This record gives structure tokens, C-alpha cells and sequence, in this order.
RNA sequence: GACGGAGGGGUACCACCAGACGUGGAGUCUGCGGCUCAAUCUGACUCAACGCGCGCACCUCACCAGGCCCGGACGCGCGGAGGACCGACAGCCGGGCGCGCUUUCGCGAUCGCGCGGGUGGUGGUGCAUGGCCGCUCCCAGCCCGUGGCGCGAGCCGUCUGCUCCAUUGCGACAACGAGCGAGACCCCGGCCGCGGGCGCCGCGGGACGGCCCGCGGCAGCGGGAGGACGGCGGGGCGAUAGCAGGUCUGUGAUGCCCUCAGACGCCCUGGGCCGCACGCGCGCUACACUGGCGGGGCCAGCCGGCGCCCGCCAGGACGCGCGGAGCCCCCGCCGUGGCCGGGACCGCGGGCUGGAACGCCCCCGCGCACCAGGAAUGUCUUGUAGGCGCCCGCCCCCACCGCG
């Protein structure tokens, strides 16, 4: 079995959604020698816009921040086994799964 | 520089027996102790060597108040990353003093000896909650604003 | 420390979020009248699987299902989608009184035909009040009747308009119905104290000795 | 180690006096005319500025060692800011040509043998520079 | 000092009298864990619970000192 | 015809993405969305006031 | 205004086949992807955004195609009344069906 | 209700006091006012306008000087296909654009008209009005049911006691129960634990006014110790009610009203907002001696790539993916000299990038004012003031600005 090393990376806005997808990949992978999950440093996406559409008033500013957390899972398996794992993993719509060979 | 695995990343083998953290003003100094021949070197650098020479006298405070028999023989290798310059020295001072405390270990009243050092210097065993604050809209600095034209 | 800060996908994920805002706008453009309430696309397997949570699913299919994937086909010109690779999950949204965007359409569509503004708003308050919502804000504004704001607010419950938890039990729906005189603005709100997946901070249930 | 125990100021000043007897590097004329940096107010008056810089690069090099320091790297040890403008000063680099000569000349003496991303000391040089430090402390 | 709202004191008042059992009179530690049986009250955040768990130590102390 | 000088100028003609406005493109992260336009479309992209 | 009859008839067909169009509006010179055609010289060419809009608007103005506008985009949804008029221009046949006419049913 | 050179209490470095750094005085810059111009596009104008509407060589761009171009959809009435439209080498005019000429060439209803209608528009009215925001507001009040009191306007609870930043409570009360604000909640630290991990990063817990002593009807209230931390961490979200506050000049937010093809439509070319006594509204750098200027020990936290080779740099080539501040601290050089203080104005070059400098940087002149700032002002109590640097927003170019 040409055991390729696959790096699985998950970037998602909500910590509550991210932990659930992370748990499924760890849960599905106990049979396939899965390395434990790597938590990324939070990726801040701050945007600061003065709230007022017009220029009136002491410009007050909206700091709008989007937090990105990415999760690294190393797996040594066949090309099919990740596909069998896929049916079991609970798919949250819009969360990203990245297969890095 | 920032909370890494730099705690022991630099040294491989020769496991240094003691690991003691010292922190002042965003400066991290993990103290590694091997109980050698009077090596108090921190940052792989001599105690006498310092950024401010005058400041070194403050970092010799456990040495003067606590028995010198402790510093007479010891071994040290400290990874200090972060801090402007003087932040590093107090963090170093927190590290080494806690490192001497970790060495005392077995005597139950280790705290009683250490408190002579707290009485002479408080915060020599304690970490301050003082951290930089933030600016707000209309403010050049954290606790100011653009000078107001009309009351 | 050895990984590129040029992580290309880190930018890609936000592109999906503008895709989500564009999808929200896409369905807001005419499918909000068809009932569109909420959207979620899935490009993880390049399925482009989109859930259109909507008040009534049958409107887009019509009578032949011809336009059902035409919405995906409209996205096909934009994103090279294939009919059936992409999917539209237009399903049933229950307790539509809780839904806000279409609830306020239900009211300003009635006000397009022209009917007592007070009466129309009051019936809207009751049909969501029936759903267990103590307060629904039928805030209207704009050039109402006599020229001026003549803003009228209609509220029936203890809605918290302030606080981080406020957004949990509340929704906003910005809607404008244009009389020949001009834009009449309506912002709507809803009450959900019993979230059932989380707890309102103030709610102390209490207990007894026996 | 005693190379970390020789204070940086003492190491650098003492090393260049025998480097003067050595005849190593050979500081060129245009470099001793030019003012170091693109932010310096006016030329340093050290006269033997190039020779004194040469004792400055190879000491910081001992600590850098295997990781390596490129041409920008030694300019970093002496990085300064302009002190004369009506508007505020944004930090800028020192002169690249003078720095490029100091470690390129050091490659020539075989104390520094480099072939990696920018420059590394030949072991013979690391040992010899450390040996000058061995003389300096004790 | 700290002064809390009617609901916060009233929840504590309900907890100390309507389910007295033996909430602690002078000790904070039992009180810290005796207010979380789930049925006795449901509220989010440890500190919010701790607000009831603060007054309860005085209310039970008051009852021990004399009738409230 | 007009094609000879038609839009001959070559320079950025960048516009706000959601709107047709030209100012405040705000291409910080490649979001070519508008600034006044951004307030109407921030939560959907995942940014929040916190 | 010179709009090729080959640009016209092939363009009508692209819209007819998918019953859809999503174009970021372009004020002036543009090339619309998804629609390609054959010039009098036998060259494969793509049409122009200025020209395409002038026909797109005309078919929604005829009422043959329903259209939406989301700030700077045209979303075209073809009508059944429209399909008959498209056949009256393309010289194609009634049996031919738009590709989304059926098959998106989800169980 | 609102006022009050009315009283009785509260409270806030937007109030003040003990202090601090200021600003106003100096130069310089940016934004106004006021001028000038073909044109200086404009909105704002006490806090709550005036480095603000997210970086004008062009575009933006609103304005000025010049011109091209239709993009007058859809229906009928026409004109009418070898005749609707539309392109054109030279010789031009003309920066120029086959625009329109001389020209002699190509097209092929794809359409031109007439109408009715669509047609855009940073064009007016924000006292048509949406949305959103400024303020009232370092600021706590709001209202409902039932019952009371009043012919009623309204009262009562919602309070002439105490406490709290705060109807914040605790007591007491023709009110009695509810609520919405404030709280709670959320975001980041003070610390630790569990799983882990590359990127130390996800999940829990924990300082509770808990306890001590004094007072407290009691709520609270000081003095205290343990203790990561003392009784909100640094932040956000913020009631009812308003304002004829601001924005039609962000918009598929738009009403009325205008310009609708010699256009207020839309493209090009050159302007202008970078003009401009004095006056201002922020800023910035100075006046040196805790300062210089000095080589030469350095040090970060935002969270960030480097190498090599020529070139003083500016930069340029050739490449590989990879990495950090200033002040200060060093020894020195240096007399109180508008100084080797300061860095202006401005000759001479080297470049950058851009269609294009009128943008900018570096090198080398040069050494403006200014030698401690009059009234009158601000802004702030610990990691705070100040001092000193980094990054971003915009942007080919360019920060003194702002968020950090």
C-alpha cells in the first residue's frame, strides 16, 4: 500500500463549528494512525471603518474582526481510505477541508 | 521571542534538571539549573555582563539577602526572549530566584527562606499584572485624545 | 518557525464568504420574494452545495423544476458550475413568524397593495406572538402619510434591544416599500427567550428544597 | 565560553590591533572616505573605521555561526535613524557596499569560508576567533 | 464595594430560604459547589453563579447570627 | 470610429466590489468591497464588531 | 449599430441553452466568457460587453427573458414565452429543450 | 416640562484641585476661512465643522478649456436593401479622433427616422424622505396591566431615609405586580490545570467583598491580610424619547424637480483641488549640555520573507523563499559660540516608478527663523502621562494623518 502522507488543514470562522469538524477527523482516523490535531495561532482579519457614512461627528470607528483558526492533521494512509473516512465525517456546510499530498 | 517551544529548544541532551519561569513586562526567561560549580550565567551570558551595568547590582539581590552558599555552587542556562532591555533583567531576576527556590525543593519551609527575599524585594517571587493598554478612536495614545478646541 | 505566511487558502476561505454575501444578494434580488431567508454553500468537495433555507420551497421549482438549477446555471456563468454538481436545498422553514426578512415582506407587500399600516403591523405582531415571541418590533419610519417622519413603533413584549445576547433572540430585516410619495422604511425584530441550544444570561430557572 | 564572556566592546577593540599587524582584509581608500549609512549625519572620524568595522562583524558572526548572516545581516548590527528633518523619521538601512566588502574580504583570508544562503565562518576561523577570545579573558 | 440587583439577591434569597438544606454559614468553599446541582438553579457563567454564591455566605451568616 | 480613443487610458480604474462607487476600494486582504458598502456586508463575510 | 447576426444567433443560443446569464456589468470594452462564435473569416471569437448588453437589454425589454440587477450584474432567467421567440430567431426547432428544462429533482 | 446671578443633595482630570505634558510664541506642514483665477469640484461651520469624509501628477473627479461618440430599449407609423446603416489610403483641417472635409474607396437593414415611451446623470432639494451616523449621553431613565386619587391636564408605584458610577440596591410606603435601560452577557489580559501541538493553542477552572476587624435596621462601609490579580482588564453591545443635526456627493435607498444627443449621458487631451496678503483648526520638528553626534554591546511587540552582485546612495541586475525597531546603553569628540544647537530656504547632480512628475528618495553644497513662549486655552491618575520607534488604511508615486 503506497502509504502517502496526507496533511489535512481546516480553516473556519466559528470555534464551535471548528472543534466539531476537528473531532470528526480525529474520531474517523483512529483506525488509520492519525497524528493528533495542530491548532493554528488565531488569524486576525481586522477592518476599521469610521461608522458614520458621512463625515459628521468625532469619527467613531468599527473594528470588524474575522478570526481564522486552521487545523493540521497528518495521516499516513492509502488514497481511498480518506474517501471511506469522508462518509463518516459530519460535513458542516461551508467549512473548508484541505487535502495536502 | 513569543511563548514558543524555545523553553528547551536550544539545548539537546545534558537535560538541565530545573525549569523555572521568570517574567517581567512581556519578557520570557525560563531558568534551567544543573547544580554545578557556581554557574549563574543566564542567556548563556555572565551575571556581571549586562545591558545596564548599574542595573546588575539589583539582579544580585538574592545573592546578598539569601546565603551565598547557594550561589557558591549551581549551574544555569536561561533562554530570555522578549522585553525592551530592563524588562529582561527583572524577568531574569524572577527566573533565577525561583530557580534557587526550585533547588531548595525538599525542605518543607522553603517558602520561609524565600519570604526573606520577598520582604527585602516583593515581586522577586511574584509576577506583576502591569501590561500595555490600548488607544481608542480620536486618541493619539491610550489615555489621551486630540487636544479639544472648545470646552 | 517554518511555514509560508502566503498560505493561499487562508485568503480563499473569505472568498467563499463574499460568495455567501453575493448568494445572499442573489437570492435577495428576486428569490427573497419567492421566500429566501438564509443560505450556506459547500465547496469542500467542489460540490458548491447551497442550502436555501426558505419559507416555502415549491416556488423556485414552479411546475417543471426548469428554473431550479437555472439559479445554479446563473452561478454557472459566474463560477463554471455544472447543472446537478451544484445543488439548491430549498426546504421548509417552520414557525415562519420567527423568520424576519419574509415576515416583513409579508407586511410591506400587503402595504404595497395599500391597507391600514397600524392594522397590518398588529396582525404581524400577533402571528409571531402566537409562536411564543413576547415582543416583535414593527418599527416603521420614512415619509408616512402626512409629509414628515410620522414614525410609528408597535411592540408587545420584553425584547432586549441591547447587549451581546440581544442578537441571539433578535433579528433585523431592513425593508422599504415605496409609496408614490417615496420610501417608507420598516425594521423588524423578534423574541426567542427559549433558545434551546444555549441559555439567555438573565434566565435563572431556580429550584425547591424538595 | 569566554567569547560570550569577553564584553563585546573589549573583544572588538582588542582584536583589531593585531589585525593591524596581521595586514588581513586591507580596508580600501574610497570606503575610508565615504560616510557609513544612508541615515548617518556625517562621516565617522575613527579614520580606521573600516578596520574597526571588521572587528565588529566577525564577533557577532561567532554567535550567528551556522544560521548565517547575509549582507543585510551585519548592517543590522549597526542600524541608525536620521536626526535632522522637519517631519518624523522612518528607520532605514546602512550602506550595502561597505558591508559587502567586509565579509567578502573576510572570505579571502580563509577565516570565513561560506557557501550557504549568505555567509558562515570556516571552522578554522571560528576556532581562531574563539582563540583570540581565549587570549582575551585569561 | 459591590451592590447587586434585585434578581441576583432574590435568586440568592430563594436559594438560601426556599432550599436552605445546609448552605454554608461562614465558609465560602462549600457554597462554591453547593449552588450547582442543576435543579436548584440554572444560569450561565461561573462568576454569575458566584454572584449568588457571594451574598449566600452573608445571608446564611445573617440567619446563623439571628432570624432574618 | 470612437474606438480609436475609446477608454484608451491605462491606469487602475478600481471600483468598490459590491457597489459601483470608485473611492475607498479597501483592497487590504483583496476584499475589493466598498467601505460604505462594507458596513452593509461585514457579518456575512465573518467580521464582527467584537 | 453593427452587431453580427452570428454574434446575435449564437449569443441567443448560449442564453437559451443554460436559461441563465451572470455578467459583472462592464461600462465599455469587454469580452463575455461562455459565449464564443465563428466570424465570417472562420475565426473563433468572443463577443463584446458593450454589444452584448445592447442585445441582453433588448431581449428582457421584449419580455422574452426575465432579468434581475444586483448592483452591477444581470441575472437572466428565460421565460417559456421567450423560448418560442428565441426559436423564431435561431431557426432551430420546437422539440429542442433548454438544458435545465428537466433533471434537477432531489429525492 | 424648560429656565432660574433659586435652594437641597449627587457625579465626571469632557469639571476642578496637588501635580504633569502641553498648545498658543518659533519654523515647517496639512486642512479651512478669505482671495485670485478660464477653473480653483465640494459638504461641514460652538462643543457635536476645520490631517475630517480612507494617500488629487492621470484616473478618481464632482470643476475649466477643447473636441469625439448613442449605448434615443420595446411597439406602431414611415423611408426603404444592390440600399438602412457604417468604415475609409493619401492631401488635409485638426494635440488630435476619417470627427468633418477633397478623396475613392469598402459595407449590406446588423437598421435609420417619426412618435409614444424607455436613456443615464458626484445635477438641485437631507426642512420629500429612507437606511446609517453625530449628539442629547464619562449618561440613567423609560413605560405596561390592574387598583387608587383627581371634572380633567395628570398623579401613585417610578420614594424629601441611607447606599451605589447608576429607581444600584436595602429598608419603609395607595399602590401592587411586571418588565425595557444599568447590570447580566460577550472580547482581551491578570494566573493555573487537561487534552494536545509545528505555528504553544484550544478547552475548563479560579479573587469569592470570601474571610478578619470596626461600623453597620440592613443594604452597604472603611482599615485589613492571604493572594496571578481587590471588590468591572484594555475593550466592545448599548433604553424611552428626540433633533427639521449630517449625508440625495456610496448604492439596484429614493420622492418631487431638472439635463435629456452642440447632453448635466459617455470617451479622449491638457488643466485645477499642490494656486492663494493676512487670519486660523489639528499636526510635525526645534530652541541643545539628563543635549548632541560616534563610530560602537543593542532590544521589541504588531506579527513580519531573504540571498547574491554592481552602485555613495538612489537604486538596478541575477535570483533563492525566508526572517527584527528606535530611543537608550557604549567609550569618545566636543564651551556655552544662533554653536559641531536647529534644519529651513534653495542652487548641482544620481535614481525610482509611472503613458507621462509637476510625486518621491539619496548625495553634495546652503545654515531660515528660533536662545523657553503674552492674553487665553486644552488633555489626561499606572504600564498612565510624556519620550521613542514598527505596521497597516489609502497608494505606480508619496504620512507629519488615522486605526492599532
Amino acid at each position: 500500500d503506497m502509504h502517502q502522507k496526507y496533511t489535512i488543514i481546516v480553516v473556519g470562522k466559528d470555534l464551535k463549528l471548528v472543534e466539531r469538524y476537528v473531532k470528526s477527523i480525529v474520531k474517523e482516523g483512529r483506525a488509520f494512525g492519525i497524528s493528533g490535531p495542530c491548532r493554528a495561532p488565531v488569524r486576525r482579519l481586522t477592518i476599521t471603518t469610521r461608522k458614520s457614512p458621512c463625515g459628521e461627528g468625532t469619527n467613531t470607528w468599527h473594528r470588524f474582526e474575522l478570526r481564522m483558526y486552521k487545523r493540521t492533521f497528518w495521516v499516513t494512509c492509502g488514497g481511498n481510505d480518506i474517501s471511506t473516512i469522508l462518509s463518516k465525517t459530519v460535513v458542516i456546510p461551508g467549512i473548508q477541508v484541505t487535502v495536502e499530498v | 521571542d513569543l511563548l514558543e517551544r524555545n523553553d528547551i529548544e536550544v539545548r539537546e541532551r545534558d537535560k538541565y534538571t530545573v525549569h523555572t519561569l521568570g517574567k517581567k513586562k512581556n519578557s520570557v526567561a525560563v531558568a534551567f539549573v544543573k547544580a554545578g560549580k557556581g554557574d549563574i550565567l543566564v542567556n548563556n551570558v555572565p551575571l556581571a555582563l549586562v545591558r545596564p551595568e548599574i542595573l546588575r547590582t539589583k539582579v544580585s539581590e538574592p545573592i546578598m539577602i539569601l546565603g551565598e552558599s547557594l550561589f557558591k555552587g549551581l549551574d544555569m542556562n536561561i533562554k530570555v526572549a522578549g522585553g525592551g532591555h530592563v524588562s529582561q533583567i527583572y524577568a531574569v531576576r524572577q527566573a533565577i530566584s525561583r530557580g534557587v527556590l526550585a533547588s531548595v525543593k525538599d525542605e518543607a519551609a522553603r517558602s520561609e527562606l524565600r519570604a526573606k527575599l520577598v520582604s527585602y524585594d516583593r515581586q522577586l517571587v511574584v509576577s506583576d499584572p502591569r501590561r500595555c493598554e490600548a488607544k481608542k478612536f480620536g486618541g493619539r495614545g491610550a489615555r489621551a485624545r486630540r487636544q479639544k478646541s472648545y470646552r | 518557525v517554518r511555514r509560508d505566511e502566503e498560505n493561499v487558502y487562508y485568503s480563499k476561505y473569505l472568498n467563499d464568504c463574499i460568495m455567501e454575501a453575493e448568494l445572499h444578494e442573489f437570492f435577495s434580488r428576486e428569490l427573497v420574494d419567492a421566500g429566501y431567508a438564509s443560505c450556506s454553500l459547500c465547496r469542500t468537495i467542489d460540490s458548491i452545495c447551497v442550502i436555501i433555507q426558505c419559507a416555502e420551497p415549491e416556488v423556485v421549482m414552479g411546475d417543471n423544476h426548469y428554473r431550479l438549477h437555472k439559479i445554479e446555471y446563473l452561478l454557472a456563468g459566474r463560477f463554471m458550475c455544472d447543472p446537478k454538481n451544484f445543488n439548491i436545498w430549498v426546504d421548509k422553514i417552520i414557525k415562519r413568524g420567527l423568520s424576519a426578512e419574509i415576515m416583513v415582506d409579508n407586511l410591506r407587500a400587503k402595504l404595497e397593495e395599500a391597507m391600514p399600516i397600524r392594522r397590518a403591523a398588529y396582525s404581524i405582531i400577533r402571528t409571531a406572538m402566537r409562536a411564543g415571541a413576547a415582543g416583535c418590533e414593527v418599527i416603521v419610519a420614512g415619509k408616512l402619510r402626512a409629509q414628515r417622519a410620522r414614525a410609528n413603533k408597535f411592540k408587545e413584549g420584553c425584547l432586549i434591544s441591547t447587549g451581546h445576547p440581544k442578537r441571539i433572540f433578535l433579528a433585523e430585516a431592513t425593508r422599504h416599500i415605496k409609496m408614490r410619495q417615496g420610501v417608507i422604511g420598516v425594521k423588524v425584530r423578534i423574541y426567542n427567550p427559549n433558545i434551546r441550544g444555549a441559555v439567555m444570561p438573565d434566565k435563572i430557572e431556580i429550584g425547591a428544597f424538595s | 565560553s569566554s567569547v560570550t564572556r569577553v564584553p563585546a566592546d573589549v573583544f572588538i577593540n582588542s582584536f583589531a590591533a593585531h589585525l593591524k599587524n596581521r595586514g588581513i582584509i586591507k580596508c580600501p581608500a574610497f570606503t575610508d572616505y565615504v560616510k557609513t549609512g544612508v541615515s548617518r549625519q556625517y562621516a565617522p572620524r575613527d579614520a580606521d573605521w573600516f578596520y574597526i568595522k571588521a572587528a565588529s562583524v566577525i564577533r557577532h558572526f561567532y554567535i550567528s555561526g551556522s544560521h548565517s548572516i547575509g549582507v543585510a545581516g551585519l548592517a543590522r548590527k549597526y542600524s541608525s535613524l536620521q536626526k535632522g528633518k522637519t517631519t518624523p523619521h522612518h528607520t532605514k538601512r546602512a550602506s550595502c557596499k561597505v558591508i559587502r566588502s567586509i565579509v567578502s574580504q573576510f572570505l579571502g583570508q580563509k577565516l570565513l569560508i561560506a557557501g550557504e544562503r549568505g555567509r558562515h565562518i570556516s571552522p578554522n576561523g571560528r576556532k581562531m576567533v574563539e582563540d583570540f577570545a581565549e587570549g582575551l579573558q585569561k | 464595594g459591590k451592590v447587586r440587583t434585585k434578581t441576583i439577591k432574590r435568586a440568592a434569597r430563594k436559594i438560601v430560604e426556599n432550599n436552605y438544606e445546609s448552605l454554608k454559614p461562614k465558609d465560602f468553599q462549600n457554597n462554591k459547589a453547593i449552588c450547582s446541582k442543576r435543579n436548584v438553579a440554572i444560569i450561565p457563567s461561573k462568576r454569575l453563579r458566584n454572584k449568588v454564591a457571594g451574598y449566600v455566605t452573608t445571608l446564611m451568616n445573617r440567619v446563623v447570627k439571628g432570624p432574618v | 470610429m470612437r474606438e480609436t480613443e475609446f477608454c484608451t487610458h491605462i491606469a487602475h480604474k478600481r471600483e468598490c466590489r459590491i457597489c459601483g462607487n470608485y473611492n475607498s476600494v479597501y483592497r487590504k486582504y483583496g476584499l475589493f468591497i466598498c467601505r460604505r458598502c462594507f458596513k452593509e456586508n461585514a457579518g456575512k463575510i465573518g467580521f464582527v464588531k467584537l | 449599430v453593427h452587431i453580427p447576426k452570428a454574434v446575435y444567433k449564437a449569443v441567443y443560443a448560449h442564453l437559451y441553452e443554460n436559461a441563465s446569464l451572470a455578467l459583472k456589468e462592464y461600462w465599455r470594452v469587454g469580452n463575455v466568457p461562455g459565449i464564443t462564435y465563428v466570424d465570417e473569416n472562420g475565426k473563433l471569437c468572443n463577443p463584446t460587453y458593450l454589444h452584448v448588453n445592447c442585445i441582453m437589454q433588448s431581449l428582457e425589454s421584449r419580455g422574452v427573458v426575465k432579468d434581475t440587477f444586483a448592483w452591477r450584474h444581470h441575472y437572466y432567467l428565460l421565460t417559456e414565452k421567450g423560448e418560442q421567440f428565441i426559436r423564431k430567431e435561431l431557426d432551430l426547432t420546437d422539440d429542442v429543450l433548454p438544458t435545465p428544462y428537466s433533471k434537477p429533482s432531489i429525492k
